[PDB]
């Protein structure tokens, strides 16, 4: 059971995705 | 270490006997067969023929 034991010790990480978003400021109008 | 062709196999239940001219083998898994736990052991050395 050497193969089964070692593969159980592999444990890769899932690493789900993560995303952010843009921002716009805008302007104030004079005259 | 000796390229032995496999001629006869007899399944019982939990072990599979592999017989090749000068070397005999047992294929036992424990639990499910499942490739990772498939295993093989060189049990006997007696002579079988074609």
């Amino acid at each position: 059971k050497m193969d089964t034991n070692q593969i159980r010790a592999v444990e890769p990480a899932p690493l789900t995705q993560e995303v952010s978003s843009v921002e716009f400021g805008g302007s104030s109008d004079e005259t | 270490n000796r390229i032995a062709i496999l001629k006869y196999a007899v399944p019982f239940s939990e072990e599979l006997l592999i017989w090749s001219d000068e070397a005999q083998f047992v294929l036992t898994a424990s639990g499910t067969l499942t490739s990772k736990s498939v295993e093989l052991n060189l049990t006997t050395q007696f002579d079988v023929q074609d």
